[PDB]
This record gives C-alpha cells, sequence and structure tokens, in this order.
C-alpha cells in the first residue's frame, strides 16, 4: 500500500523560507509501522531530511512532531493513526520555536525556562538522616506522573500562553517540574521556591486552555500541577 | 504581583455575577416596561448603589483583563501604553458616567 | 533568522482550547459593550422623551441583532468564566475528559441563554 | 591553528550516567571540564534503563558488600578483575546514597528507606538463597538517575556542549591524548578541544547488531576513536544478549518482571527455567538464560505468531495492583510494542542484543591501559574512560543486572576522584601539533568529498546482517571465519562510501555516516576477538570449543589495532579486604 506524506523543509543555506515537500513510500500491507520507522526510512531515499531521534520507544523525548496538527512522538505514533483515504500524512515542526532545520527546533527556550524554576532537590542539610532521606510511601506517591517528564515539550509547544510568552511563562513542562520539586518531602526550600513563582507571568499566564494535557506521550496533567501550584501560591500570598 | 490579580479578577466576577443576576431578575419580571416603572427601579437606593458598585468592580477586573490581553499580544512599548491610557481613561470615564447618570435621578 | 511554526491553520485544536480563545474575545467584546449599554442607559434615563427615544432605537432590527450578539458574547465570558473558577476552586475536575465534558456543558447553557436574550430583545 | 582551540583541563566525551557523575565530579574537585554529548544530555541511553541498580544497601534485608562481590565474579564467570569488583561493591552503597540526596525518585519500603527488588544472579551468603539488592524506581531507574543527574550538573553550572559530535582523539608526538577535534551539529563548525584529561563517556553499540535493545545514537563511537587512535580494546567479544527483548521489536522489558516474580514458558506451559538452572530458575546469571531461551526455540518448543519465533513472559499472576505500581514502563512498552496487556496475557520476548562487556582497558582510576612490546601495562597519558564504554573489568564475561548503573557512578566518581593525581602523575604534556590535530579530521574529510563512492545504507545493513548471524548467542568456528571475512570486504567498500548530504546546518546524515565508520571497527574488533578465543566462557559460546578452558583463557583477550591482531591480559585475582575467590565450576 502506497503512502502519501507533506514534509515541512528548511534549510537556511538553500530556501528563501520553508516549504512543504510530497513524500510517496511503499508499505507492506498487512504490517503496521512507526511514523518514526517511516522517517527513517524516507531518510533512505532522501538524505537530506533532518529530524532528531534516539531511543524509538518513547522514553527519550527526542522526536516531538507535530503530526496531522497534533503533537506527539514519532517513535510511538503509528501510521495507523495518522493515515486516511486520500489526504496526506502531514508532519512539522513542534509550533512556535525557531526552526534550526528540517523538522529540528531550537529547544533553547524550553530548557531556559526549565532551568529558571531551579529543578534540582534544595536541601538545607539540617538534620541530616543516617542514610537515605527516609520519604514514606505517601510521601513518595506525590511525585508519580510528575517526575516521569521526558523533556519533550509536546506540552509547552502547544499552550498559546507559552507561544506568546516563551520567555516570561514557565509553560506547562517547567511548571510540572516545579511542582515536582515544591512537593517532594526532602525539598526544604519550599517558600522560597514560591516567592520566585509570584509575579504575573511564571505561572498565571496559565489559565487553562488545556491543550498540554491532551498531548503529553507519558499522559501527564501539567494543568493539575500547574493547580496546585497556584492554591501553593495563593495560600502563602493571600 | 500576579497573586493579587488572580484574587481581585475573581473577587469582581463574584460581585459582578450578582450584579446581573439581579439585573436579569428585573428585566424578567416586569413585563410591559414603561418610563415610569423604569425610572422606579433606578431611582432605589439599592438599584443605584449595586450599579455604582458594579461599575468599580468593572473597573478593576476589566482593567485588569485587558492587561493580560494587551501584554499577548503588543509587544512594542510604545504602542502598548498609549492602549492601556485609553482603556484606562476609558474605563474611569465609565465609571464617572455612571455616578452622573445616576444621581441625576 | 530563523523561521517559527506558528501556522494556526495546520495545527489541530481541542474543544478546551476554543472554549478558552472564545472566552478571551467574548471578554474584548463585553469591554466595548459596556460603553454603548452605558450609552443607551444615560439617553433612557434623561427624560421622559430620553426614554421613547431608547425605544426607538431598540426598535430597530439591526440595532436589536447587535443588541443579541452582546448579550450573547455576555453570557459566553460569564458562563465560561464560570467555569474557569470551578476548575480554581475545585469543584471541577481537571482531566482531559472533565475539561472537554465542562466545555461542551458550557456551551448548551449558553446557546440556551442566547435565545433567552433573543426573546428578550424581540 | 586553522581551527578554533577550546581548552579545559578535563574534556569529557559523553553524557551519560558515566560522563555525567564525572564531569560533576570533576568539577566539585575544582578543574574545568567541558561535558560533550552529540545528544542533549538527558537523550542518552541511560533513559532508558528499567530495572535499577544493584548495591549492598541492606534494606529489603541484612546483606553484604562481599556477598554481591561473589555473585558479580561468579557471575563474571572469572575474568571480571577482582580488585576492581571489590572496589565496585564496597564503594557502592555510599555512592548510591549519595544520588538518593541529589534527590534521586527511588520507590520506597514501608519505613521511608529505598526499594530494593530481586535480579538476577543476586544470592545471600556466598551463592545460598535468592537475594533482593536492586534499588529501583519504578520500572524507570535510568530515566530517574539521569535525569537527577543532568539537574546536578544544571546546579553546579557544568560547562556543557550539547549537539557535539566528537570525531576523533588528537595525539601529541610523544603518543599522549591531548583532546579531540568534534562537529558542532547545528552549525557544521569543526573545532578541537584541547585537554589533559580526555575522558571516554560514550556508552555502548548494540547498533552492530541487527536487533538490538540500544537506542539508535549506540554505535559505538569510543570504540572507533580509540582504535584508529592505535589504543586496544579488550574482551570485544563479550557481548551480552538480555533474555527478554519484545520479540519482533528488540526493545527491552526489565528482568525486574522476572524479580517481581514473573517467569518463563515454553510453548507446552514448561517453566523451562527450572530445568536448566534448578536454584536461581529464571533469576540465573543472563548468559545462561538467554542460552536456555534459545535452545527451547532451536528444538521446536519455541512458540510463534505475529512476533516470529519466541518465549512467553508470565506476568498476569503478579496482578494489575503491582504491575503498575512496579512496573508501569514494561507495561507501556509491551502495549504499544507487541499489542500485549502483561496484565492479561504473557509478553513475546526473545534474547536481544544489549551491553557491552568489552571497551577500552582502564584502570580503577578511570586512566585508559595500553600494552608496550614486552606485553607489559603502560597508562596511555592523557586517555581516561569511564562507562560501558570502559572494560575495568568489573563485569567480565557476563554482567549482572543493576551493576551497569552502578559501574558508571562509581567509576564515573572515581575518575573525577581521581583526576589531580592522575595528571600529575603523567607530567605536562607536550601541545599538538597543526598536523597533529589535521590528522584527526582525515576521516571527516573523506567523507566530505565523496560523492560518487558507494550507498552507506547497504553497508549498514551488511554489516549487521553479518552480525546478527554470525556472532550471536551460540557461535561456531566455521561460521565467525566466514563472516569476519566478509566483514574485511564490507569494511574496504565504507572506505569508498558517499555522503549525499553536504550542507552544514544540523545536517544528520554526515553525522549518520560519521558513526558508521564507529560500527565498522567495533563489528570488526568484536569478531577478530571471537575467532581468538577457543573457549567457552559467559555470553561466549561455540559448539566447536563448548568448554571453560582456566588453563589457557583465565585471561582478557586484547585486540591491538596497528597490527589488527590478538593477545591476552591477566586477570587481577589480588582484592586488598579479603581473600580472592577462586574459579570454579559456574552453575546456576
Ligand atoms: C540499553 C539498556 C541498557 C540498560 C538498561 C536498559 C536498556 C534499554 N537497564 C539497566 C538497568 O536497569 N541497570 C543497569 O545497571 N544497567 C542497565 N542498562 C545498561 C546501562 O544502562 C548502559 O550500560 C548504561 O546506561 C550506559 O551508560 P553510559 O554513561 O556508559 O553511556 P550512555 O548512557 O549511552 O551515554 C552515551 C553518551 O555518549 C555520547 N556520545 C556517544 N558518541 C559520541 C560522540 N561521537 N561525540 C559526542 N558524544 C557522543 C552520547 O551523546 C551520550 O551522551
Ligand atoms: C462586566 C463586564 C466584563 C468585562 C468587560 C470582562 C472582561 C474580561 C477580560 C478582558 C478578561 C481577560 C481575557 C483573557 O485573559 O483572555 C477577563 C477574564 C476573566 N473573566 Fe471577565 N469581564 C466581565 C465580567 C465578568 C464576569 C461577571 C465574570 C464571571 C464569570 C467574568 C469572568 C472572568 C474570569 C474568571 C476571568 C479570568 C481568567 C484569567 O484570570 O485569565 N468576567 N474578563
Ligand atoms: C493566551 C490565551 C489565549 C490564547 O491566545 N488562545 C489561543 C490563541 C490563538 C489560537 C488558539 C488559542 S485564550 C485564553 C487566555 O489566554
Ligand atoms: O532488565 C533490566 O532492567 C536491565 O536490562 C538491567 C540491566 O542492568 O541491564
Ligand atoms: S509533561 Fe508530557 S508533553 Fe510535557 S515535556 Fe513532559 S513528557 Fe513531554
Ligand atoms: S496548554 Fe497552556 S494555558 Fe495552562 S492548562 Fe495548559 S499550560
Ligand atoms: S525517539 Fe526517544 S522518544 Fe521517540
Ligand atoms: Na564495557
Amino acid at each position: 500500500m502506497r503512502l502519501e506524506f507533506s514534509i515541512y523543509r528548511y534549510n537556511p543555506d538553500v530556501d528563501d523560507a520553508p516549504r512543504m515537500q510530497d513524500y510517496t513510500l511503499e508499505a507492506d500491507e498487512g504490517r503496521d509501522m512507526m511514523l518514526l520507522d517511516a522517517l527513517i526510512q524516507l531518510k533512505e531515499k532522501d538524505p537530506s531530511l533532518s529530524f532528531r531521534r534516539s531511543c524509538r520507544e518513547g522514553v527519550c523525548g527526542s522526536d516531538g512532531l507535530n503530526m496531522n496538527g497534533k503533537n506527539g512522538l514519532a517513535c510511538i505514533t503509528p501510521i495507523s493513526a495518522l493515515n486516511q483515504p486520500g489526504k496526506k500524512i502531514v508532519i512539522r515542526p513542534l509550533p512556535g520555536l525557531p526552526v534550526i532545520r528540517d523538522l529540528v527546533v531550537d529547544m533553547g527556550q524550553f530548557y531556559a525556562q526549565y532551568e529558571k524554576i531551579k529543578p534540582y532537590l534544595l536541601n538545607n542539610g539540617q538534620n541530616p538522616p543516617a542514610r537515605e532521606h527516609l520519604q514514606m510511601p505517601e510521601q513518595r506517591e506525590k511525585l508519580d506522573g510528575l517526575y516521569e517528564c521526558i523533556l519533550c515539550a509536546c506540552c509547552s509547544t502547544s499552550c498559546p500562553s507559552f507561544w506568546w510568552n516563551p520567555d516570561k511563562f514557565i509553560g506547562p513542562a517547567g511548571l510540572l517540574a516545579a511542582y515536582r520539586f515544591l512537593i517532594d518531602s526532602r525539598d526544604t526550600e519550599t517558600d522560597s521556591r514560591l516567592d520566585g513563582l509570584s509575579d504575573a507571568f511564571s505561572v498565571f499566564r496559565c489559565t487553562s486552555i488545556m491543550n498540554c494535557v491532551s498531548v503529553c506521550p507519558k499522559g501527564l496533567n501539567p494543568t493539575r500541577a500547574i493547580g496546585h501550584i497556584k492554591s501553593m501560591l495563593l495560600q502563602r500570598n493571600a | 504581583n500576579g497573586v493579587h490579580d488572580f484574587i481581585l479578577v475573581r473577587a469582581t466576577a463574584i460581585v459582578l455575577t450578582l450584579y446581573i443576576i439581579y439585573m436579569v431578575g428585573f428585566f424578567a419580571t416586569s413585563g410591559e416596561l414603561t418610563y415610569e416603572v423604569w425610572i422606579g427601579f433606578f431611582a432605589s437606593a439599592f438599584t443605584k448603589v449595586f450599579t455604582l458598585l458594579a461599575l468599580f468592580s468593572i473597573l478593576i477586573h476589566a482593567w485588569i483583563g485587558m492587561w493580560q490581553v494587551l501584554t499577548d499580544y503588543v509587544k512594542p512599548l510604545a504602542l502598548r501604553l498609549m492602549l492601556q491610557l485609553v482603556i484606562v481613561v476609558a474605563l474611569v470615564v465609565y465609571v464617572i458616567y455612571g455616578f452622573v447618570v445616576v444621581w441625576g435621578v | 533568522q530563523r523561521p517559527v511554526n506558528l501556522d494556526l491553520q495546520t495545527i489541530r485544536f481541542p474543544i478546551t482550547a476554543i472554549a478558552s480563545i472564545l472566552h478571551r474575545v467574548s471578554g474584548v467584546i463585553t469591554f466595548v459593550a459596556v460603553g454603548i449599554l452605558l450609552w443607551l442607559l444615560g439617553t433612557s434615563l434623561s427624560s421622559p422623551e430620553g426614554f421613547e427615544q431608547a425605544s426607538a432605537i431598540m426598535g430597530s432590527f439591526f440595532v436589536k441583532f447587535i443588541m443579541w450578539g452582546i448579550l450573547t458574547a455576555l453570557a459566553y465570558h460569564v458562563v465560561v468564566g464560570i467555569r474557569h473558577m470551578m476548575m480554581d476552586f475545585g469543584y471541577l475536575e481537571e482531566t482531559f475528559e472533565a475539561g472537554k465534558r465542562s466545555a461542551k456543558i458550557s456551551f448548551v447553557i449558553t446557546v440556551v441563554l442566547s435565545l433567552l436574550a433573543g426573546v428578550l430583545v424581540w | 591553528m586553522k581551527l578554533p582551540v577550546r581548552e579545559f583541563d578535563a574534556v569529557v566525551i559523553g553524557a551519560g550516567g558515566a560522563g555525567m557523575r564525572a564531569a560533576l565530579q570533576i568539577s566539585q574537585s575544582g578543574q574545568t571540564c567541558a561535558l560533550l554529548s552529540k545528544v542533549f544530555p538527558t537523550r542518552s541511553h541511560t533513559v532508558s534503563a528499567q530495572g535499577g541498580i544493584t548495591v549492598a544497601l541492606g534494606n529489603t534485608h541484612e546483606d553484604n558488600w562481599e556477598w554481591h562481590m561473589y555473585d558479580t565474579v561468579k557471575g563474571s564467570d572469572y575474568i571480571g578483575d577482582q580488585d576492581a569488583i571489590e572496589y565496585m561493591c564496597k564503594t557502592g552503597p555510599e555512592a548510591i546514597l549519595e544520588l538518593e540526596h541529589m534527590g534521586l525518585p527511588f520507590s520506597r519500603l514501608d519505613d521511608g528507606r529505598i526499594y530494593q527488588r530481586p535480579f538476577g544472579g543476586q544470592s545471600k551468603n556466598f551463592g545460598g538463597e535468592q537475594a533482593a539488592r536492586t534499588a529501583a524506581a519504578a520500572d524507570r531507574t535510568g530515566h530517574a538517575l539521569l535525569h537527577t543527574l543532568y539537574q546536578q550538573n544544571l546546579k553546579n553550572h557544568t560547562t556543557i556542549f550539547s549537539e557535539w559530535y566528537a570525531l576523533d582523539l588528537v595525539k601529541n608526538q610523544d603518543g599522549a591524548v591531548v583532546g579531540c577535534t568534534a562537529l558542532c551539529i547545528e552549525t557544521g563548525e569543526v573545532v578541537y578541544f584541547k585537554a589533559r584529561a580526555t575522558v571516554l563517556a560514550t556508552g555502548g553499540a548494540g547498533r552492530i547488531y541487527q536487533s538490538t535493545t540500544n537506542a539508535h545514537i549506540n554505535t559505538g563511537d569510543g570504540v572507533g576513536m580509540a582504535i584508529r587512535a592505535g589504543v586496544p580494546v579488550q574482551d570485544m567479544e563479550m557481548w551480552q544478549f538480555h533474555p527478554t527483548g519484545i520479540a519482533g521489536a528488540g526493545v527491552l522489558v526489565t528482568e525486574g518482571c522476572r524479580g517481581e516474580g514473573g517467569y518463563l514458558l515454553n510453548k507446552h506451559g514448561e517453566r523451562f527455567m527450572e530445568r536448566y538452572a534448578p536454584n536461581a530458575k529464571d533469576l540465573a546469571g543472563r548468559d545462561v538464560v538467554a542460552r536456555s531461551i534459545m535452545i527451547e526455540i532451536r528444538e521446536g518448543r519455541g512458540c510463534d505468531g505475529p512476533w516470529g519465533p519466541h518465549a512467553k513472559l508470565k506476568l498476569d499472576h503478579l496482578g494489575k495492583e503491582v504491575l503498575e505500581s512496579r512496573l508501569p514502563g514494561i507495561l507501556e512498552l509491551s502495549r504499544t510494542f507487541a499489542h500485549v496487556d502483561p496484565v492479561k496475557e504473557p509478553i513475546p520476548v526473545i534474547p536481544t542484543c544489549h551491553y557491552m562487556m568489552g571497551g577500552i582497558p582502564t584502570k580503577v582510576t578511570g586512566q585508559a591501559l595500553t600494552v608496550n612490546e614486552k606485553g607489559e601495562d603502560v597508562v596511555v597519558p592523557g586517555l581516561f574512560a569511564v562507562g560501558e564504554i570502559a572494560c575495568v573489568s568489573v563485569h567480565g564475561a557476563n554482567r549482572l543486572g543493576g551493576n551497569s548503573l552502578l559501574d558508571l557512578v562509581v567509576f564515573g566518581r572515581a575518575a573525577g576522584l581521581h583526576l589531580q593525581e592522575s595528571i600529575a602523575e603523567q607530567g605536562a604534556l607536550r601541545d599538538a601539533s597543526e598536523s597533529d590535530v589535521e590528522a584527526s579530521l582525515d576521516r571527516l574529510n573523506r567523507w566530505n568529498n565523496n560523492r560518487n563512492g558507494e550507498d552507506p545504507v547497504a553497508i549498514r545493513k551488511a554489516l549487521q546482517e553479518c552480525m546478527q548471524h554470525n556472532f550471536s548467542v551460540f557461535r561456531e568456528g566455521d561460521a565467525m571465519a566466514k563472516g569476519l571475512e566478509q566483514l574485511k570486504v564490507i569494511r574496504e567498500r565504507l572506505k569508498n562510501a558517499r555522503l549525499d548530504d553536504t550542507s552544514s546546518e544540523f545536517n544528520t546524515q554526515r553525522v549518520e555516516c560519521l558513526e558508521l565508520d564507529n560500527l565498522m571497527e567495533t563489528a570488526y574488533a568484536t569478531a577478530v576477538s571471537a575467532n581468538f578465543r577457543t573457549e567457552s566462557r559467559g555470553a561466549h559460546s561455540r559448539f566447536d570449543f563448548p568448554d571453560r578452558d582456566d588453563e589457557n583463557w583465565l585471561c582478557h583477550s586484547l585486540y591491538l589495532p596497528e597490527s589488527e591482531s590478538m593477545t591476552r591480559r591477566s586477570v587481577n585475582m589480588e582484592p586488598k579486604l579479603r581473600p580472592a575467590f577462586p574459579p570454579k565450576i559456574r552453575t546456576y
């Protein structure tokens, strides 16, 4: 069976602006591949096609793409979920970020927002434990749904608030991370972290658009994490 | 700060929701709208106060809200401050014009 | 300088996002509308002559259409704003499912108010 | 100099577990350090590690680092260096508790301590009852570890060169390694990173095979770099084939499945690991479990279907709750890649190329080793290696589950603790000259100028098929000799291979071509080594020499790049804190 693609191309030493290019791929009928399988095959026939990938199992977060208008990872998006009689499969870079080449975006501003919220254990050293910090299962469960984030940027690049202020709004992924440290029992800087999240932009630009949740390949929920941050902010500053 | 906005915008939204329930109540339960029953409603101390309160609430709530919109879509600083000026003055005008319309009844 | 993919016509938006952009648009509309309603109110209160004049303006089919738009945009901003606040206060869940249901119910409620508005204006 | 020069005390090539640990440590110890990675650091293969970290914390039951030592030495089938294994198991607890204080989100016991699960090759009392010493974060431990380390590197302000591709080591006229050249993937700029210590931490090379659990980025760049610099590589024939890759996909499902109570069945529903390993059963060492599955298949007791030949891994008796809580990750992987829900059906699994026991030989300090003409060890001044790229060797002929992550942390840290002593010991190194640097670029230059040569896609497929058919779980004298011959042909083709994309802005073709040279050196070294070792030990199994030969092969095998020939190195058997564990018959 024939597969048809419309893929985003852009190379600054050749192209004046971006363009969509058509691609065909004979597929085995009785077997269903992932979009990444297709991409890798397209590259055999057009070696100039650049895209990121690595683990090919939805864990490393390399290959976030906008597929038929919706973000996800190529490596776990089956062709059968994208294919429509008489339409092309449309593949474009994650929205809102500068495009380096073809389907490769500059994630710098995404990583910058992550660093802004200080994503590392902050522990004041008082009352050191004999061995590991003791964390009861109940306290540990609070991290579930937060630490699994693969920093793929599917969520933030699908958030309008992030598009309009990528340098002021932390964005869903980052705020998800901030909350991971805000509720880690082993982190003692909760108040100080909240004082850095009180301005009009960091958290409050999130207005429950809820595009974050539907695209997360790991099934995480930024909206809910953000909601919790908002409560903590009010409990402290209101 | 943003916690301040978050709260004021919501406090005023609660007040305004009450005012709308009040004005809808009236409009939905009077039938024949003569000039006299109209002027009678707006002569009432209750209606005068509630209405002025609503205008203050709109001043605060819409100022916050319009600010949010502008700071998303209007990047150049000069054009933005000007639009804020217009909008703030308009809202203040609203409240003042509201005072003059009702104290005159 | 590097291109960016932000062609809104190539991106799918789920119902929750539609709901949200409409809430923003309805709010801007309502801000302008307040002036108009005030302009109208003040006319209708200045004298008995002002009142008949206001009724006559309300007579016009074109004006009824706009007044209906104003009331509809307002009902929309209000209802969807309440949805927002129910999430902020924990009355509504924040899962994607819950967000879809609540947007839909919000539309339904708005359409009903829009008719009650249409009736009130006819 | 016609090439920018970026100078640091240390340049760490690779930002997986090993590299990020070392960078952190080098930095805290006060030296400057550039950390290079050809992908954003959190996308390194460590991110995929599932089951956890094997280390004697003693949380789930009383434990002893000597028990862990015994298990490891036995597991390595006696060519693991005992002084190094001693260092690892004894240091381990402290090193791992340290990760917990960096915030790693371990799973927890009811009392709040780090959760440990059973895993293969784990015993109490030197070969007694089954132990549970693998510390875990559900089945996402590698993810947890890598992110925690990246976070620590952010907090320390490590200087990170993300998406730079290291091309080749640079050597001075004295033969010292003095840095490397690298290609910035975004811009195309090529630079010389000048260093007093160049630390290879580039991970494994499963992609020399046709089916592997490894990410696409595991191309043995460290092996190829060492070889081209004249640095020998060791035990290259020791390839661990994980017992349970998903049939038809290669994607791993953790040995955690068996540690939590799962087991393997054949087409008749026999739990055949009771027959092949009466003691440790499904938690026997990996070489044994992998062979057992492949025998079951070869004898027509394996199962079939959409996935191809396979064994069943039964988990459903563990229950939904335990599955979702301790093994959520394989739930996702099985549903996505096998279309099987482990809660209700067994997962179709087959042995799959997984981990590289071989690599650049090193001391405990991370310093790289070579041999002189009398066969004596000599430090390579300026060079170091840590992690899967290294061969310390703590894993010998078969690595224990859980022991790689431990290795990254223990040895990455150790290279950093010892760097000042290592730099002082080696002396000032003489500067690279301009043509010293230029030599590093030859390989890159060939690709840039070759337009009409052979198709590198066909070369890679041939290379991979060759390894799959001839250097897999069971090997044979004849087939290996023929495979080696085919590799020589393939390797000649590659010297004439074309690069079709000539651009400079994020051109991934160039990267992948560069990578293919490293697949080729790694495959070749593997094959030469596999032919050479005429015995069967751990993962290396031959029908023509079925037995373990402790009189002739109680030793490491060493591949010498200049002469392309083989030789031997002693295995160390002199632990400092307890007596050596003597070689004995190894069954599970
Ligand atoms: C494949 C695998 C391995 C694995 C596992 C699960 C899977 C799917 N689970 C494990 C577990 O539960 N416990 C354990 O003890 N080990 C487990 N393993 C094995 C282990 O994870 C791997 O051996 C280990 O993670 C390797 O770590 P290491 O730090 O040594 O290497 P890496 O993670 O692949 O990092 C490689 C880095 O090097 C950079 N690189 C490579 N080439 C270049 C060049 N040319 N230039 C610049 N950088 C380069 C990569 O970018 C990466 O940063
Ligand atoms: C009376 C005239 C009103 C006007 C002119 C107005 C205008 C606005 C504007 C311009 C915004 C910002 C839009 C955005 O950020 O997308 C806003 C936000 C909001 N509106 Fe109103 N509004 C009015 C009344 C109300 C009422 C009665 C409610 C009660 C439901 C309400 C609910 C909300 C809420 C909850 C927000 C907050 C969302 C956020 O914080 O971003 N509004 N309004
Ligand atoms: C940023 C923001 C909105 C946004 O811009 N939405 C949007 C804009 C364009 C296209 C889709 C959605 S609507 C809710 C208030 O916050
Ligand atoms: O089964 C695993 O989790 C994994 O394969 C463990 C190691 O150590 O490699
Ligand atoms: S929360 Fe989800 S979509 Fe967002 S960065 Fe993490 S894994 Fe990606
Ligand atoms: S998609 Fe964006 S606005 Fe808030 S709920 Fe989401 S972060
Ligand atoms: S390639 Fe690693 S997530 Fe898709
Ligand atoms: Na190794």
